[PDB]
């Protein structure tokens, strides 16, 4: 059986187990965010997605 | 209308607010060609490589 | 001009592969194990020198 | 969750060429593919890049 992914961004599909944690704003915080890994504060923003 | 698609570079612009304003297709003509080497929508008077 | 060309490559060279599985170590270390981790980091650190 | 796939029988081959066998949980994938098949014992030295 030959399990084929795409592990590019990892925007969304099998997660494996997803413990959560609650957002935090305006600290240098650790990130894991749906796959996306990273370390920075995180501000509200006015960008239009 | 009915026209098909084809492998192309395309130099796209993002205005302030996050939306295509324009475009330019690299293989068009030489002036094209030249926008996508510097990636400017304008160039100056000269010989460009 | 000069030194904005320079530095803007210097950050451009941290968006290449190098011959590695990815351009970004956090993805490289979540993603294999410490042995192959290593060959993967080796070919990023030789290009970024 | 991979705790029934480990839960299986002993395997002849586990090959995982770009992933860590362990950490396929911490990771999210993007769309993922699998393959089924049976195959002699020696063609399985064939399934591989
Ligand atoms: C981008 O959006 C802003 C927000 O209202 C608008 O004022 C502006 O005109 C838009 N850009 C263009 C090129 O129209």
């Amino acid at each position: 059986v030959v399990l084929s992914f795409e592990l590019l961004h990892a925007p969304a599909t099998v997660c494996g187990p997803k413990k959560s944690t609650n957002l935090v704003k305006n600290k240098c915080v650790n990130f894991n965010f749906n796959g996306l890994t990273g370390t920075g504060v995180l501000t509200e923003s006015n960008k239009k997605f | 209308y009915v026209g098909y698609l084809q492998p192309r570079t395309f130099l796209l612009k993002y205005n302030e607010n996050g939306t295509i304003t324009d475009a330019v297709d690299c293989a068009l003509d030489p002036l094209s060609e030249t926008k996508c080497t510097l990636k400017s929508f304008t160039v100056e008077k000269g010989i460009y490589q | 001009n000069h030194n904005a060309q320079a530095l803007n490559t210097l950050v451009k060279q941290l968006s290449s592969k190098f011959g590695a599985i990815s351009s970004v170590l956090n993805d490289i270390l979540s993603r294999l194990d410490p042995p192959e981790a290593e060959v993967q980091i080796d070919r990023l650190i030789t290009g970024r020198l | 969750d991979y705790s029934v796939i480990y839960n299986f029988a002993p395997f002849f081959a586990f090959k995982c060429y770009g992933v860590s066998p362990t950490k396929l949980n911490d990771l999210c994938f993007t769309n993922v593919y699998a393959d089924s098949f049976v195959i002699r014992g020696n063609e399985v030295s064939q399934i591989a890049p």
